[PDB]
RNA sequence: UAAACGAUGCCUACGCUGUUGUGGUUAUGAGCACGGCAGAAGAGAAAUCUAGUAGGGCUUUGGGGAGAGUACGCGCGCAA
């Protein structure tokens, strides 16, 4: 029997749309059925910043951060626990979740 | 695991409710009170009985426990919602209103003092 | 007898099963805007219930008296 | 309220060759009608065929933990030939209470609290 | 036209600074016909003042039909706007309903307290959905209060009015009270007591009446 | 395109179910004009206006209490007077009510009408 | 031995007091919530028939657990009919149960001619569907002494019904007692409510008769208390 | 030749509400074409709804599992 209205991707009014790579195991997956994250992680740890403030000739200043969109297939998102199994009313729900760090 | 349990909760309880006019912060004067209002056989329960209507007490006392029944508080309550201020405004015969009020008041001619809200 | 019930605003039946039918009753305004012993009555159908219709119909109605 | 009666009335109703289902239905009525606050009986055996069987009916309030067990519960158990076996029977009442002490004991279970109504 | 209890001046100007009419930003096909334009400023929806006039009176007269009051049953489930009720139904004979309605309170003889209703009356029928469903097995009317944002499918009278704010829930309870005494004959004029009433149904905080009680006690 | 008799019942019929007592019917032919005026003889509708706007035709109409169905029959089978009561057999609820119409030399008439004149003719539709 | 009825509801009271006609409780549309009703004016007329019994299971870890399911049909062979099911431990508990249900859910059912009126009505007015679950049942009218041409479960609710000729046809899984039996019962009651062109000029209109009788209640009300 | 799938033929009808898009036009109130979403009422064995209402027109197509989309003949293809 059909689990879910939208067939578990995003894809409306169209043919054919391009493939990404799994960040994990490099399988091939679907753009608009890949599950994605998103990252804004500091180049400096935390635990550093206070030795940085002794460290560095400038007056001030700002650390660099980097940035990442990475792409799961749905075994690989299961498995790292980026989603879990949910109760039949619960699959209906959809909310953004937090950008990482 | 040294919980109440249903039984002598309930029993508490209604007891609050009905002889709040009796009661203290102490435990031996709580005791005195169920060992009179109350048929408890059991020398463990009437000690479990006791301890719990002191901690219901103390709650009801340091602002309120909601779904429970006080009779004097009532009466205050009742005294309390009996009163008008001072400050009104009802009574104010001039009055500021929206831009389309002011065309529903020319739609049906309405007498009054209304003035376009400044805004 | 038995089968003599019939809808004012759906113009149909009502049969004895219905638990959603009902019958609306009203007082007649005096001379001076007061009440008096007289009784507007209505039956009305569950069907238009279900669907809220009921609302605007009875405003209407009323105007047509 | 006599378990030892009742079990004899229905030791009685398998050599009359009655159905069970209509003599334990009868047995529970007059052991309630009596007063008795509940009762449990079982039958056991080779009852309706070679796999034997037994059936077990409940009704009102029955008392299995601890010293008011004693004092509340009173069995009796029989048991009646026939040409395929030997079925068993056990019947189980638990007495009213009674303030003059005849028909049951004079205090209440030891865990019931009773709070007293207000003038 | 409807034969209606006429309007007084004192009684319209009431409502507006109760901010009766000040619906919400939705609206639904079967309350298209209670408004009367949008605000330009705010995309609120606002209510037509004679139309509003003429269900508080279809209303006022339905209740009247049925004798012995205490067959009328008003629930409102809601602090905010719950002291209205506890005075509004003394104020007609009718009994009341407070908490939270036990459901199966109509349905089930087992339930004690509540008697079986000939009339029903909801105030912001968003809660008390399940009194709107529960009168539906017992062959009972309902009267609601509404608003433009909500719809209903078994009320037969939807008296249209603001029910989110406690200025406007007191002015609906309180007005609707006076008229169903005139129209028995138990008071000559409604203006006779304005600022009273709709002041004692309008719902204050404990942190407002500790400082009327101050007050009221430095003025006796 | 759809069959304009066919168009013409299923708006009526919608309509009737939704409790509406006016609908206007977009496209009219002749034989249309003539099975609303018959529906009118026998008292299931009770006013009918006709617009002629240059594009085809409409009108407007207003349902009486009366009408539970209609419908028109696609193909109009030709039928024998020995015939007609077949049919009426098959589409209507009684033998005591309801009408089955029927287009002949003498216009459209109904089932009992048939055995007046003695001729068939063309199955039309049907209502009760 | 027996045990008196009290009234736990405001019609119950009318019709112990006698103030009420059991035309007079269809004719309003008034619920039922009391069996006792029923009995006050039918139980010396009432006939009853099994329609089927059967066992229904549920799985468990120790093993099946197991029940009766028991339907029946009550009515009087005039005019009144209903239909009731029932589960428990023990047949004879479940016939118990299943009659609540049919006392709760009588209805009357009219009848008419096939042709002209003339002596008795004696078959539906009208031909007429009925659905439930998978089943569908078609009536239709029938010369005077024909019989009821009808299906093994479906005869036996018509025979109750007090109709004495039938013509009847059947579609779908027809072994399922339960749908066969609620689908024709439905049959005949959508017949009776059938628009007829005359209904429109029988109406006629009255109060309810728990408002006409307020007065009375009032009194009872008072007499209880005092 | 494909799970060439929204597993839902093509024209043409009659049909409840709220919300959000894309491109033009606008008495600025709205429309027309192409969409998404959330209820309702009906429907259906249910799950659910491209599935509501209906003798409108025309083509394809199924008739308990297996053997079998296999044998023989024929048509295309360099072969597969
Ligand atoms: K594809
Ligand atoms: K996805
Ligand atoms: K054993
Ligand atoms: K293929
Ligand atoms: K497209
Ligand atoms: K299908
Ligand atoms: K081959
Ligand atoms: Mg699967
Ligand atoms: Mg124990
Ligand atoms: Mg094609
Ligand atoms: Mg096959
Ligand atoms: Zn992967």
């Amino acid at each position: 029997t059909k689990k879910r209205s939208n067939n578990g991707r995003s894809k409306k009014n169209r043919g054919h749309t391009r493939c990404v790579r799994c960040e994990h195991c490099s399988a091939m997956v679907p753009n608009d059925k890949a599950i994605k994250k998103f990252v804004v992680r500091s180049v400096i740890d935390a635990a550093s910043l206070d030795d940085l403030k002794i460290a560095t000739i400038y007056e001030e200043y700002e650390v660099p951060k980097s940035y990442y969109k990475l792409n799961y297939c749905v075994s690989c998102a299961v498995h790292i626990k980026l989603v879990r199994v949910r109760s039949r009313w619960e699959r209906k729900i959809r909310k953004e979740q937090r950008v990482s760090a | 695991g040294q919980i109440k349990g249903k039984s002598v909760r309930t029993a508490s309880k209604v007891i609050v409710e009905r002889y709040f006019n009796r009661l203290t912060n102490d435990f031996y004067d709580n005791r005195n009170v169920v060992i009179d209002v109350a048929e408890i056989r059991s020398k463990k329960l009437r000690n479990k009985v006791s301890g719990c209507v002191t901690k219901l007490y103390k709650r009801v006392k340091k602002n309120g426990v909601p779904g429970l029944y006080i009779k004097e508080h009532e009466e205050e309550r009742e005294k309390k919602e009996s009163f008008i201020p001072k400050i009104s405004i009802l009574d104010e015969d001039k009055v500021e209103v929206d831009e389309v009020t002011m065309e529903m008041i020319n739609q049906y001619e309405i007498n009054g003092d209304y003035v376009l809200a400044k805004k | 007898n038995s089968f003599q019930r019939v809808c004012d605003f759906s113009l149909k039946p009502i049969s004895s099963q219905d638990r959603s039918s009902v019958q609306i009753n009203m007082v007649q305004l005096d001379e001076r805007g007061r009440a008096t012993k007289d009784l507007m009555i209505f039956n009305v159908s569950g069907t238009v219930r279900k669907n809220g219709k009921i609302d605007s119909m009875l405003y209407e109605r009323i105007n047509e008296m | 309220l006599c378990p030892a009666i009742q079990a004899e009335f229905i030791r009685s109703k398998f050599e009359e060759n009655i159905p069970y289902r209509r003599s334990v239905v009868s047995a529970i009525k007059n052991i309630k009608s009596a007063g008795g606050q509940g009762c449990v009986i079982e039958v056991s055996g080779k009852l309706k065929g070679q796999r034997a069987r037994s059936v077990k009916t409940i009704d009102g309030k029955i008392i299995h933990a601890g010293q008011p067990k004693e004092e509340f519960m009173r069995y009796a158990t029989t048991s009646v030939l026939l040409k395929q076996g030997i079925i068993g029977i056990k019947v189980g009442i638990m007495l009213p209470q009674d303030d003059e002490g005849i028909k049951g004991p004079v205090y209440d279970m030891v865990d019931k609290i009773k709070v007293l109504p207000i003038k | 036209a409807v034969r209606v209890v006429p309007l007084s001046d004192k009684v319209a100007k009431a409502m507006v600074q109760c901010c009766c009419h000040l619906g919400g930003v939705t609206s639904s096909t079967s309350l298209k016909e209670y408004i009367f334009g949008k605000r330009e400023e705010d995309k609120v929806n606002i209510i037509d003042i004679k139309k509003m006039w003429e269900k508080l009176n279809l209303a006022a007269r339905m209740i009247c039909s049925i004798p012995n009051p205490k067959d009328i049953v008003v629930v409102s489930s809601k602090d905010f706007g719950r002291k209205a009720v506890i005075k509004f139904a003394e104020s007609i004979g009718a009994t009341a309903v407070t908490g939270r309605f036990i459901p199966g309170s109509f349905s089930n003889y087992e339930i004690k307290g509540v008697r079986e209703p000939r009339l029903v009356l909801v105030s912001d029928c968003f809660a008390d959905k399940q009194v709107v469903k529960e009168a539906s097995y017992v062959n009972a009317p309902c009267i609601a209060f509404c608003n433009t944002d909500n719809d209903i499918e078994f009320v037969d009278m939807v008296i249209p009015m603001n029910n989110r704010s406690q200025s406007a829930i007191g002015a609906g309870f309180c007005i609707l009270s006076k008229l169903v005494n005139y129209m028995k004959g138990n008071i000559d004029k409604v203006e006779d007591k304005l600022r009273d009433h709709i002041e004692l149904y309008t719902y204050r905080d404990s942190d407002e009446l500790e400082q009327l009680y101050q007050e009221q006690k430095i003025e006796e | 395109m759809m069959d304009k008799l066919a168009n013409l019942c299923i708006t009526i019929n919608n309509a009737n179910r939704a409790q509406k007592r006016s609908v206007v019917i977009r496209r009219i032919s002749k034989v249309c004009r003539l099975f609303l005026e018959s529906m009118q003889k026998h008292g299931y509708i009770t006013d009918i206006v006709y617009i002629d706007d240059h594009r085809e035709g409409k009108a407007v109409v207003g349902l009486s209490g009366r009408l539970n169905r209609c419908g028109a029959i696609c193909p109009r089978y030709d039928v024998e007077l020995k015939d007609v009561e077949r049919y009426r057999a098959n589409l209507l609820p009684s033998r005591g009510f309801g009408h089955l119409i029927v287009t002949s030399s003498k216009g459209l008439i109904d089932h009992r009408e048939c055995i007046q004149h003695n001729t068939g003719g063309k199955i039309l539709g049907y209502f009760y | 031995e027996e045990a008196e009825w009290f009234p736990k509801t405001s019609l119950g009271k009318l019709v112990k007091a006698g103030r009420i006609t059991l035309d007079e409780i269809f004719g309003h549309s008034l619920c039922i919530r009391e069996p006792e009703i029923i009995d006050y004016f039918l139980k010396a007329t009432l006939k009853e028939e099994v329609l089927v019994i059967k066992s229904v299971q549920k799985q468990t870890k120790a093993g099946q657990k197991t029940r009766m399911k028991v339907v029946l049909a009550l009515g009087d062979h005039n005019n009144y009919i209903g239909i009731g099911s029932g589960v428990a431990r023990d047949v004879v508990s479940a016939i118990n149960a299943a009659k609540v249900v049919a006392k709760c859910s009588m209805r009357p059912i009219k009848k008419g001619f096939w042709g002209n009126e003339i002596g008795e009505a004696h078959t539906v007015p009208v031909k007429a569907l009925g659905k439930c679950g998978s089943v569908k049942v078609q009536v239709t009218p029938a010369p005077k002494g024909t019989g009821l041409v009808a299906g093994g479960v479906s005869k036996t609710i018509f025979k109750l019904a007090g109709i004495k000729d039938i013509f009847t046809s059947s579609k779908g899984q027809t072994c399922t007692t339960e749908n066969f039996a609620r689908a024709s019962l439905y049959a005949i009651t959508n017949s009776t409510n059938f628009n007829m062109p005359n209904v429109i000029e029988e109406k006629v209109v009255e109060l309810n008769p728990i408002l006409k009788n307020a007065e009375f209640l009032i009194e009872q009300e008072q007499r209880d208390l005092r």
